[PDB]
């Protein structure tokens, strides 16, 4: 449980002499809020899809997702810092991190460590390591930070399927939850994984997991009303509009394929659209979760990575679990989708692959402007509140088709 | 099979009976060919046509 070289992983610069905030923004984030601890951003994340992403400071959902890691990133290399530093608007209210405080009085000695992109190893830190109770909630966190900021990308994701010992307990409670989105499973979740420093007991952590898949596999095309996890599988709800929410729905069709034993993979999204997908954004925040209490195959190596997150630790490597990382463009998918669903006769391209297909070509191009044009700003001002990213990287590419043939083989 | 060795057997040589058998049967390369091998769109689903 107590993966000793917890190392986490703060974001880069954007060819920026500074952390990804201006002080205003940053005065915005740890004043007007208090506790280190994830609350406050699920809070806003929560609210199914309805309230615009959008704000003065905070763009997207993702947005934040960013300014969080990056507020992360920064205020950490005071206390984690070799000999504790903390100044300039952040001296720790207390050395067990306790909340976001404006600097305390009499206290200016310790500095603010002006760092560049650097890794850190909370268990290094002799105050963190003491405290591995109050630690626990916290790297959950971190994992969130870390993988995001590894890469350029939206986010790596994981996914688990152990096939075979499946527990009859998960099953039994897993169906109560009938009826919901994958959000607010996740944020209880989430906030059980927290709220208790983190146990051994698979439970919990199994469920996460086969949720994970189920997700993906319906998202893919490969699960669907007529193939199912038993039953399972995620039902895209308002088939109009590229809003289409995945509820856990429950019916009965086949039992697809078991596969053999143990199949994972990891995805990322290359498209910035990846910001107005709450969908693809809370698997991530579920493989998150998966990661406390597992020791995952030493992360998406180096190849499809930028030099700067190049040769970290025992993170990337050449040789292990998952060499390559699975990569998709968002709107291709949904018509990777369909092309399924049509070969397996489910329904008549006629109508329902056009329409759709239709909605999603609409909802890129009213994200890639907005993204664009937010981005801007950041692209011209000393503040980023926002991913960065360059026109190119819209791109219909970045090895969308293999990854949803991948995920299917998987299935298998 | 009958008795050869009996009674009741004509022997009628006939214009309209021709001896004949197949001697040799027609093996020109152009006629061993009608026609079309058999293929399959990739390997995948009815996508792959191409």
């Amino acid at each position: 449980m107590a993966q000793r070289q917890f190392f986490g992983l703060t974001y880069n610069f954007y060819g920026q002499p500074a952390p990804l905030f201006d002080l205003n923004d940053l005065q915005e984030l740890a004043g007007c809020y208090a506790r280190p601890w994830t609350s406050r951003f699920s809070h806003l994340a929560i609210s199914t899809g309805s309230l615009p992403v959008w704000s003065a400071r905070y763009p997207s959902v993702a947005s934040r997702n960013i300014v969080v890691n990056t507020l992360l990133g920064a205020h950490l290399n005071p206390f984690a810092g070799g000999q504790i530093t903390s100044h300039q608007g952040i001296t720790w209210r207390d050395p067990v991190l306790s909340s976001l405080a404006p600097v305390p009085a009499i206290q200016p000695p310790p500095v603010w460590a002006v760092a560049e992109n650097v890794l850190l190893d909370s268990n290094n830190y002799p105050t963190y390591v003491l405290n591995l109770s109050s630690m626990w909630p916290i790297n959950q966190d971190v994992h969130i930070m870390t993988m995001w900021a590894l890469s350029d990308q939206g986010p790596i994701y994981h996914l688990e399927v152990p096939v075979d010992p499946m527990p009859a307990a998960t099953t039994a409670a897993l169906m109560a939850y009938t009826g919901v989105p994958i959000a607010h499973l996740a944020q209880t979740a989430y906030r059980f994984a927290g709220q208790l420093p983190q146990s051994p007991d698979s439970t919990m952590v199994s469920t996460i997991r086969w949720l994970s898949a189920i997700w993906f596999g319906s998202l893919t095309g490969r699960l669907n009303r007529s193939r199912t996890c038993n039953g399972f599988y995620f039902e895209f709800a308002k088939p109009a509009l590229n809003p289409d929410q995945a509820v856990l729905k429950w019916n009965d069709g086949a039992r697809a394929a078991p596969p053999a034993a143990a199949q994972s993979s990891y995805i990322r999204c290359i498209s910035p659209h990846w910001q107005h997908q709450i969908v693809e954004v809370a698997g991530a925040l579920m493989s998150q979760s998966v990661t406390a209490v597992t020791g995952l195959p030493a992360l998406i190596d180096e190849a499809t990575l930028p030099a700067w997150s190049q040769g970290v630790a025992n993170l990337t490597g050449n040789g292990q679990g998952v060499v390559p990382c699975l990569d998709y463009n968002p709107v291709p998918m949904a018509a990777a989708r369909h092309l399924q669903w049509r070969q397996d006769g489910l329904i008549t391209a006629a109508q329902e692959a056009q329409l759709n297909n239709d909605y999603t070509a609409y909802a890129l191009t009213i994200e890639r402007h907005l993204t664009a044009m937010l981005v801007a700003n950041p692209i011209a001002a000393g503040r980023m509140p926002i991913q960065p990213f360059n026109a190119a990287d819209f791109g219909q590419a970045g090895q969308t088709a293999a990854a949803v043939a991948l995920a299917q083989a998987m299935f298998v | 099979t009958y008795n050869i060795t009996g009674d009741g057997n004509s022997f009628t040589p006939t214009s309209d009976m021709t001896s004949t058998a197949a001697p040799a049967i027609d093996l020109k390369p152009g006629v061993l060919n009608p026609t079309g091998k058999l293929w399959r769109p990739v390997g995948t689903s009815v996508a792959t046509i191409d």
